[PDB]
RNA sequence: AAUUCCUUGUCGGGUAAGUUCCGACCUGCACGAAUGGCGUAAUGAUGGCCAGGCUGUCUCCACCCGAGACUCAGUGAAAUU
RNA sequence: GCUCGCCGGAAGACCAAGGGUUCCUGUCCAACGUUAAUCGGGGCAGGGUGAGUCGACCCCUAAGGCGAGGCCGAAAGGCGUAGUCGAUGGGAAACAGGUUAAUAUUCCUGUACUUGGUGUUACUGCGAAGGGGGGACGGAGAAGGCUAUGUUGGCCGGGCGACGGUUGUCCCGGUUUAAGCGUGUAGGCUGGUUUUCCAGGCAAAUCCGGAAAAUCAAGGCUGAGGCGUGAUGACGAGGCACUACGGUGCUGAAGCAACAAAUGCCCUGCUUCCAGGAAAAGCCUCUAAGCAUCAGGUAACAUCAAAUCGUACCCCAAACCGACACAGGUGGUCAGGUAGAGAAUACCAAGGCGCUUGAGAGAACUCGGGUGAAGGAACUAGGCAAAAUGGUGCCGUAACUUCGGGAGAAGGCACGCUGAUAUGUAGGUGAGGUCCCUCGCGGAUGGAGCUGAAAUCAGUCGAAGAUACCAGCUGGCUGCAACUGUUUAUUAAAAACACAGCACUGUGCAAACACGAAAGUGGACGUAUACGGUGUGACGCCUGCCCGGUGCCGGAAGGUUAAUU
RNA sequence: AGGACCGAACCGACUAAUGUUGAAAAAUUAGCGGAUGACUUGUGGCUGGGGGUGAAAGGCCAAUCAAACCGGGAGAUAGCU
């Protein structure tokens, strides 16, 4: 059966990417909203 | 011409093929080719807004001279190409300064023809003249809205139109529609008719044809919902309403024509 | 009748016996002509019906070969209360 | 270690994606492993990934994304030009052998190749953000020529048999060798060369396109494979000295031919069809502005450079996606033998496995199967399930029909083995020899050798010869839908949806219409033989009556009627 | 030639049994349909919630759909338990 998730790295990257989330204003709101909960990870970067 | 297939099996028994033995059979001219992305009906939104629309066979779009500027040069017919961008068939027409263009075929036009443009044009199918010099009843085709537009009526396959009179700097033409409509007697026109009047004879025979030209499936609407269309559900059939286009617009005889720049130029619509 | 309430309508066919099926009748509760009418070869993992063959489907179960069930050793749940 | 069993178009081998040390060695057995565990994809420590040629990066672009100015929008922001990103596509070059406990086209040996920088010599028109060519492209089908590969023979080495026979027409094994370079073959495409002129290619052009003459018929391009070389090498079954019985030095025979043959190659070809089948750069040419005893260009030689990152291991699975060491899911490449039409199926090779609780017993009952007296659908909502049919050739085959079908209708007959025809036939393949020739990978003749159906006749064994696996039950009447298709992922596959066809209606282009506060975009680089919407639903015969109601399309006299005044 | 025929791969899901605290939050086994096309598949891209997409089932839009998910208004309101 398959399932939902199908892993790609360069997908992962080109949609929830440091990037993806500093290429727009709300994806930045993301970064502040992570940074001021003082996650460890950002993105799903690496 | 048109030829009947044997019904040797299902899907073959209603096709109706329109076959041009005079068409060239190779590749077309590289140089006057061009890409043709397909869009499926979708906008630079990413919405459908055209439905019905996807799939089909890869085209290349050809650069086809609708406006046929090249005035006192006499080009000569070198083959009638299939062009799959439109109903009708084009011909590859040699310059006497060694220029190759793509012109829509009349009708009696074939390889060797000689065809000319300009004020001085002889009256011949295929030349195109402003409708000034054209004598009046002459039948012509790819007109020209405005001077130097390049032709924008009667395009298809077997369409034409009729000068019918001038009066002052119109002309009045009788469309294939039926409307009277006037324009400046400064436009260009070709004489005689698009030469693939066979096109509306022929038959798909199946649905797969269909697809091959890029239409995709139609629901009617009486059998999908109330949500999605107004003809909506009900147990059975029932269709209780006056028909209606989805987003809830008569269309059974309800006219949407509301341009109001126009009709100036309109003497009669159609019908 | 994918439509007929009365209804298993009536008659005929098929069966020893047919509320189904097939062919007629017309008293169409409440068919009907592009929310199409009537036909239609071919097609259908489509609905109904009848035959030949076939058989443990059945009269009516019998035996047999394997995996569990059972016993021994090891590991070791669950709903409920 | 010896047997047995299982997969073998994989349950073998190599990758991508994904994972991220699971790889190798030593060591440990608490926990983890559905049991034990000395074992492990577990714990701990150490060791392992070597590139000018493979991939990425890089150059080029598709869909698409972003987008200087710009247009638009309360703000946020939207769209988009010039541009710049974006592979799943295009673009230079390495092969064989050997080697590690673990890497190799990366190391080693042997032998090659590509693109650049610089230098010297010689000859020289060089120059682009421009022009042209090229790159460059579909489906199906048909062969022909080939190779991978297989079989047999020959050759070389070995063997003479646990039980009758086995020195022969006997048994086992081996018989392998690349890129590169040279040759330019089967075959494919195109008539070459020269001169003059030209409203064409945004300007120019010797280039491309076009026109007019002359002169020759042989020019060019592309092209699998074969052959030669690479190779006096490497590899090589097995020997002989070392030999901690873990393994290394040295040596090492034959290494040919025939036949069969691909779904791979010639082939981006050829033939044919309609639904008419990317872009850009590298590359080859053309000149412009410019630069000319320079600079650059071409050729030869020499020299230097080719960085950086990935490279372990799993990858149809115990390592990826499924919470699991989960009967699930997961793209590409490789494709042996016998039988077979076959990548089906059966048994096997190479290779890999017996699926991480076993041991006994041989109750009911359940599950998965085998057989069955007599009857043969009496079962049941219903022939559900099961049984049955099943191959090839030949004969034969109804109503009906849109003349294609129905049809493999139905039904019937023959199938093994041996011998002969014929010490192996028809056919296929094709050596030697002879002859010819523009003396070549040539043509003719020639038929050795090899391969090899099918049919007939005769004989013969069994209950049974399409013996296993594999492999249509058939016929009659009828409803619905024309048909192939589509659908409720996870109780509905249908008569529902699509459908070709038909009709009505809208739509003269800045189209109707749709997405959008707008710009704009789709419709469409289309133009009424077009496009949108609606209903019907192949085809055949047809589609009657009613405009009062509602809607839609027209109407002009009157009545009523908003803002405003 | 063919939305042609038989039939593997491949894509589907008509019937039956088993399973139903399953091996599996839809699978297995034996049969079954399509299998050159309206076919199928890899990689990447686009369409966003009263919206998308839909050969149209109210189907699908991350095991969730007659209005997804996450956070917030929010301790919504609950004459009811």
């Amino acid at each position: 059966m398959k399932r939902t998730f199908q892993p790609s790295v360069l997908k992962r990257n080109r949609s929830h990417g440091f990037r993806a989330r500093m290429a727009t204003k709300n994806g930045r709101q993301v970064l502040a909203r992570r940074r001021a909960k003082g996650r460890a990870r950002l993105t799903v970067s690496k | 011409a048109v030829v009947k297939c044997k019904p040797t099996s299902p899907g073959r028994r209603h096709v109706v093929k329109v076959v041009n033995p005079e068409l060239h059979k190779g590749k077309p001219f590289a140089p006057l080719l061009e890409k043709n992305s397909k869009s499926g009906g979708r906008n630079n939104n990413g919405r459908i807004t055209t439905r019905h629309i996807g799939g089909g066979h890869k085209q290349a779009y050809r650069i086809v001279d609708f406006k046929r500027n090249k005035d006192g040069i006499p080009a000569v017919v070198e083959r009638l190409e299939y062009d799959p961008n439109r109903s009708a068939n084009i011909a590859l027409v040699l310059y006497k300064d060694g220029e190759r263009r793509y012109i829509l075929a009349p009708k009696g036009l074939k390889a060797g023809d000689q065809i000319q443009s300009g004020v001085d044009a002889a009256i011949k199918p295929g030349n195109t003249l402003p409708m000034r010099n054209i004598p009046v009843g002459s039948t012509v085709h790819n007109v020209e809205m405005k001077p130097g537009k390049g032709g924008q009526l009667a395009r298809s396959a077997g369409t034409y139109v009729q000068i019918v009179a001038r009066d002052g700097a119109y002309v009045t033409l009788r469309l294939r529609s039926g409307e009277m409509r006037k324009v400046e007697a400064d436009c260009r026109a070709t004489l005689g008719e698009v030469g693939n009047a066979e096109h509306m004879l022929r038959v798909l025979g199946k649905a797969g044809a269909a697809r091959w030209r890029g239409v995709r499936p139609t629901v009617r609407g009486t059998a999908m919902n109330p949500v999605d269309h107004p003809h909506g559900g009900g147990e059975g059939r029932n269709f209780g309403k006056h028909p209606v286009t989805p987003w809830g617009v008569q269309t059974k005889g309800k006219k949407t024509r509301s341009n109001k720049r126009t009709d100036k130029f309109i003497v009669r619509r159609r019908s």
